[PDB]
RNA sequence: AAUCCCCCGUGCCCAUAGCGGCGUGGAACCACCCGUUCCCAUUCCGAACACGGAAGUGAAACGCGCCAGCGCCGAUGGUACUGGGCGGGCGACCGCCUGGGAGAGUAGGUCGGUGCGGGGGA
RNA sequence: UCGAUCAACGGAUAAAAGUUACCCCGGGGAUAACAGGCUGAUCUCCCCCGAGCGUCCACAGCGGCGGGGAGGUUUGGCACCUCGAUGUCGGCUCGUCGCAUCCUGGGGCUGAAGAAGGUCCCAAGGGUUGGGCUGUUCGCCCAUUAAAGCGGCACGCGAGCU
RNA sequence: UCGCCUCCUAAAAGGUAACGGAGGCGCCCAAAGGUCCCCUCAGGCGGGACGGAAAUCCGCCGGAGAGCGCAAGGGUAGAAG
RNA sequence: GCUGACUGGGGCCUGUAGAGCACUGAUAGGGCUAGGGGGCCCACCAGCCUACCAAACCCUGUCAAACUCCGAAGGGUCCCAGGUGGAGCCUGGGAGUGAGGGCGCGAGCGAUAACGUCCGCGUCCGAGCGCGGGAACAACCGAGACCGCCAGCUAAGGCCCCCAAGUCUGGGCUAAGUGGUAAAGGAUGUGGCGCCGCGAAGACAGCCAGGAUGUUGGCUUAGAAGCAGCCAUCAUUUAAAGAGUGCGUAAUAGCUCACUGGUCGAGUGGCGCCGCGCCGAAAAUGAUCGGGGCUUAAGCCCAGCGCCGAAGCUGCGGGUCUGG
RNA sequence: GCCCGGAUAGCUCAGUCGGAGAGCAGGGGAUUGAAAAUCCCCGGUCCUUGGUUCGAUUCCGAGUCCGGGCACCA
């Protein structure tokens, strides 16, 4: 319809984001980003989920990384 | 036209490779000779170089290849170097590439 | 009347008069201006009832540049209460330094004369300016 | 013809104090020199007028020297349209970009009483060696008829220097 | 063996390395090149991929330079905005202190820089 | 592993629609209708600009398109006191106040000869009819008149009446 | 109108309301899935029988405006096509 | 049992204010050009001109919650320090609440309405209807009331009287009782700043003085012979009067100005800006800024000095709980 | 007063690509012995005013003479 309304609609909140940021510490397992696209590119130590979910491969800190036009990177830095 | 076949092709397998995280074993191959360089990447650095260029070594491309391969394996496994991963560039795994792979064993390997 | 053809959206939100500013005010067509001195939306309809102010005050003659332009959707409740927005029914944005009309090719006295008129047709407090150096070359 | 200012310096002093102080905050640059410079108001606007970032400008200040300065931006704050800084650039020998202004000379020549004039420029950028700077250009070319449109080098372009072009553009035509 | 220079790989910075113009290189690398028997090929084509070559050419491609027309980068100065503290206006809105401070634009910059390894000259 | 528009989609039962002016109880001014209040879109009245009509034209008299307000008499918006009750239209009775003046008084301009008008200004002292119709307010109409004014007071007034 | 997804509102973390502004889902695919190998668009201009704005073909320019089953958004040719 | 709010430094995250137009769209003026609106030469391909349509494209110029080439201040989180607080964390017992409201800022809905409504971040009332100021007044300013005192200092706000303390000191403004109020718009109010036109080659104001020639101008006409009117408004003679700006009108007589000489004798006319004021300005029971009353102020702006002023702070005594 | 409608030669009423109509009057002719009917031919400042456009009866805007729909109250 149009007047009355015909809108009123919305979707959850998707509580996306970066889960964990520079000089942080995780472990295996951690996830560190939540996300639609490829925002950021998983790095070294770094998981890609089939949602594009970034997550720690093993315990250490984690660095970012930005390679311009090669995107932004996240890895995890051992020392585990 | 930008960014040729080549170029993706080669990208593409280069990447991959890479991401698996062992050293590079990784080839290039002119018309004339064809040369094999092993890399760390991550320190931006060439380990154990073999050419038939520098081995001065001729007749049948092929054969001069697993020659390049074995010399690659002899001279590696010198270093410690063990395991690592065939980088293959734009060259299908095919004849000469083949062959230097399939000479990189007695040593190397899985390939 | 004045108002655009193809909207990308039919309604939208009221948003603020501030921070008087941005874009315009340097008169760039013609050789005196109408500067705006307050903020106000400028309904479509009292653009044309200062153009037509000046156009009838010189002999068809002269040459009149407008450049305000009434792109913001104005909506009106009926007499109703409260459910849905809406309705109808053109506003142009308008904030502190900017020109709006700007005829040229006329005389001083007319020009002068006639923004007198067509400024008493807004909404806000007007200034009329001539040109400058000021305006620079661009 | 020939015009001068005056100048000074400053290091801290708030420019909204100065600004209070009928003075004009502005800066002084080129390739060899950036510097914090003030001029007075009233002074600036008399000569402004006539200059207008179209005839140069010798400043004066202490040292004293005299530097030859190009007026290259007027920031007008735009409430109450009125400047508020300055930028003067200093020339040295170095071809330099530039807007020149325009003479249009004739009568509406051709189509006489009258076409209708349509001026679609008061000025042109060139790129012209400081030295020899063409205070204006007389365009002429009593050619000068209905629907056309003159482009640039067709510009009496005085003895000194070239256009910074576009070659192909729009100066004035009748209709 | 260091050091420099040229080439060939290959990383990094992620356009200050790009487009366009001009110029240059074949000894050596590299390319195009010669051929298609063989490995292997092409929804047709040895174009591509692949192999066995070495007569020719740097035309193409690549590499190295030099031009600022475009593209890219880009101050200082000034404003906008603003954390915090205060005013003013019926309102829309404005202003002051203190601390942070753009974007556009002007000046200017730029025809890349560089690591590892090889081959060749020092 | 299946049977769910359990879609009112955390899904009362396996199984379900209406009406009450014949109504009742517990509650609420947490919430409507009246009045007030806030507001003033709407409404009434000013004012700015002044296209243009007015033979010509100082707007004698008009006033486009737009603009800024005043008032709080309309219709509303809101939902703030009042639902352990603030009785509602109209009439009658009795008024009182405001002035944006209907008449009378005094004025200016007139496209004011006179007389009679038009418009605007001052002015709230007093006045401001009787009837037909309809519950009407309003309005129409008859006959008069100096005139037959518009509003407010809980749309003034039901412990005053109807 | 009632559950779900997308965008804005939303004030540069997350979150955030109104009978605020706008759209979509209740499916689909045995290939539209896995992997290995290859390939790279849309558009514009020029050329070519039937071919026309558009069928196919050839040339140059074209860093992504195409494509990614369907809404939007994020993403993406160094592929997800 | 030192980890807390808050704070310092360092990293990472972000896409808002502002701004921009590269995208998506919208959009003013001009240019050059596809298709054609078709004027028509066709009626064969043609085919030119466009002061209409018009893609793209260039120039100038803008707009956007669902646009972004950009992008702050802030914000979030982690690390390292400070931070002993009616701080923090863990387990468990008892709850109450799940109607909020005003204000400030940012938004949406509304009408750039509401003591409107819906979120966000803060605050206060709620529960501080206890105190001081604002005349009076939950939530604005001041300030967190354990008890007592016939002691002090302050806050906001005040110091002519009501009413505690200046009829304080200096400088300027306003003549409306503005203050003690409401806009567009207006205006030789008034005070300051500025720029420009003319002026002792004597301007502005008055006054003395010229008040055209052909001519009725051609037009139109009983006649307009400027003034009942549509205009060729042109030649001249001058220091020098428009075939005439107005009264006049039996068209003429008679009259005035424009524009000139001259008299006299120092300013004159124009514009812009800031301060205060003025109009605009009409409501209903009796008026009023809280009242009296205030005019080199008892009003407004600037600088200063003192004072007055709470349950805040202090001084003196005391209570209770917590620590030591 | 309040929002929506339509004027067209002489009367009836088409006329959304922006660059004037057929009817039915009236005159004329053909037809007929003459007519009727039927077929041929003959003329709006297109309701005023402002606007867009080079150009508007044909697009915009009111305002008007005149048609539809609207709201006092409990
Ligand atoms: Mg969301
Ligand atoms: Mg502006
Ligand atoms: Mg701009
Ligand atoms: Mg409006
Ligand atoms: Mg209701
Ligand atoms: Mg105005
Ligand atoms: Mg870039
Ligand atoms: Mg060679
Ligand atoms: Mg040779
Ligand atoms: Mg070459
Ligand atoms: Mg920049
Ligand atoms: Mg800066
Ligand atoms: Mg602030
Ligand atoms: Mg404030
Ligand atoms: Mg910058
Ligand atoms: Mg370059
Ligand atoms: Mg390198
Ligand atoms: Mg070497
Ligand atoms: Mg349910
Ligand atoms: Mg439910
Ligand atoms: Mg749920
Ligand atoms: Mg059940
Ligand atoms: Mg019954
Ligand atoms: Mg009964
Ligand atoms: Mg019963
Ligand atoms: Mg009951
Ligand atoms: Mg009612
Ligand atoms: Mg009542
Ligand atoms: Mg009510
Ligand atoms: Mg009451
Ligand atoms: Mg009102
Ligand atoms: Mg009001
Ligand atoms: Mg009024
Ligand atoms: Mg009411
Ligand atoms: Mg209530
Ligand atoms: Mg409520
Ligand atoms: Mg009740
Ligand atoms: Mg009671
Ligand atoms: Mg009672
Ligand atoms: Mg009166
Ligand atoms: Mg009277
Ligand atoms: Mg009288
Ligand atoms: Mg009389
Ligand atoms: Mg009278
Ligand atoms: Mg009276
Ligand atoms: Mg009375
Ligand atoms: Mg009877
Ligand atoms: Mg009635
Ligand atoms: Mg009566
Ligand atoms: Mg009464
Ligand atoms: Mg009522
Ligand atoms: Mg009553
Ligand atoms: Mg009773
Ligand atoms: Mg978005
Ligand atoms: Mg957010
Ligand atoms: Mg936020
Ligand atoms: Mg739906
Ligand atoms: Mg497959
Ligand atoms: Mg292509
Ligand atoms: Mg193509
Ligand atoms: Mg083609
Ligand atoms: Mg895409
Ligand atoms: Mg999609
Ligand atoms: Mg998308
Ligand atoms: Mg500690
Ligand atoms: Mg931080
Ligand atoms: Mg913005
Ligand atoms: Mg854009
Ligand atoms: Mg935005
Ligand atoms: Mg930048
Ligand atoms: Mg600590
Ligand atoms: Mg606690
Ligand atoms: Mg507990
Ligand atoms: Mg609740
Ligand atoms: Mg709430
Ligand atoms: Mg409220
Ligand atoms: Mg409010
Ligand atoms: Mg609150
Ligand atoms: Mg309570
Ligand atoms: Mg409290
Ligand atoms: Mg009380
Ligand atoms: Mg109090
Ligand atoms: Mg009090
Ligand atoms: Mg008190
Ligand atoms: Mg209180
Ligand atoms: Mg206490
Ligand atoms: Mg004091
Ligand atoms: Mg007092
Ligand atoms: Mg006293
Ligand atoms: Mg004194
Ligand atoms: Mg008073
Ligand atoms: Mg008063
Ligand atoms: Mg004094
Ligand atoms: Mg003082
Ligand atoms: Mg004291
Ligand atoms: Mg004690
Ligand atoms: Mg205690
Ligand atoms: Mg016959
Ligand atoms: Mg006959
Ligand atoms: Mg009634």
């Amino acid at each position: 319809a149009l007047a009355s309304t015909r809108n009123g609609r919305d979707s959850q909140a998707k509580r996306l984001g970066v889960k964990r940021y520079e000089g942080q510490v995780v472990r295996a397992g951690n996830i560190l980003v939540r996300q639609r696209g490829t925002r950021f590119k998983p790095g070294k130590n770094v998981g890609m989920g089939r949602d594009f979910t970034l997550f720690a491969l093993v315990d250490g800190v984690v660095e970012f990384q930005d390679r311009g036009r090669l995107g932004r990177y996240v890895h995890v830095r051992p020392l585990a | 036209a930008r960014l040729t076949a080549y170029e993706r092709r080669k990208f593409r397998v280069r990447n991959r490779i890479k991401r698996t995280g062992r050293l590079r074993l990784s080839v290039f191959r002119s018309l004339k000779h064809i040369y094999a360089q092993i890399i760390d990447d991550e320190k931006g650095v060439t380990l154990v170089s073999a050419s038939s260029l520098a081995l001065k070594l001729k007749g049948n491309k092929t054969e001069v290849a697993r020659q390049v391969g074995r010399a690659l394996a002899e001279k590696a496994l010198a270093l410690g170097i063990k395991q690592v991963a065939f980088d293959r560039g734009p060259y299908k795994y095919h004849g000469r590439v083949k062959a230097l792979a399939e000479g990189a064993r007695e040593g190397g390997l899985e390939f | 009347m004045l108002m655009p053809r193809r909207m990308k959206y039919r309604k939208q939100q009221r948003g603020r008069l501030k921070g008087a500013t941005k874009g315009g005010d340097y008169v760039a067509f013609g050789d005196y201006g109408l500067v705006a001195l307050e903020p106000a939306w400028i309904t479509a309809q009292q653009i044309e009832a200062a153009r037509v102010a000046m156009v009838r005050h010189f002999r068809r003659g002269g040459k009149i540049f407008i450049r305000i332009f009434p792109d913001k959707p104005y909506t009106k409740k009926p007499l109703e209460v409260r459910m849905g927005k809406g309705k109808g029914n053109y506003v142009a944005v308008v904030k502190p330094g900017r020109v709006m009309f700007e005829v040229a090719g006329v005389t001083e006295e007319q020009a002068m004369e006639a923004l007198r008129i067509a400024g008493h047709k807004l909404p806000i407090k007007t200034k009329i300016v001539r040109r400058d150096a000021y305006d620079e070359a661009q | 013809m020939e015009y001068r200012l005056k100048a000074y310096y400053r290091e801290g002093e708030k420019p909204s104090a100065l600004r209070r102080a009928g003075k004009l905050p502005g800066v002084m640059y080129n390739r060899h020199l950036n510097r914090k410079v003030y001029v007075d108001l009233v002074e600036f606007d008399k000569v402004f007028r006539q200059a207008s970032i179209h005839h140069v400008i010798v400043l004066e200040l202490p040292d004293g020297q005299s530097l030859p300065t190009l007026v290259r931006q007027v920031n007008l704050d735009k409430r109450r349209r009125r400047p508020e800084h300055v930028d003067f650039f200093v020339l040295s020998d170095e071809p330099v970009e530039m807007y020149v202004p325009l003479r249009f000379v004739g009568t509406p020549a051709g189509v006489r009483a009258g076409g209708v004039l349509q001026e679609i420029h008061r000025d042109i950028l060139v790129k012209v060696s400081p030295r020899n700077i063409p205070e204006f250009i007389e365009v002429d070319v009593s050619g000068l008829e209905i629907g056309d449109s003159l482009h640039a080098s067709d510009l009496k372009l005085p003895p000194g220097v070239e256009l910074a072009v576009s070659p192909e553009e729009t100066i004035a035509a009748v209709v």
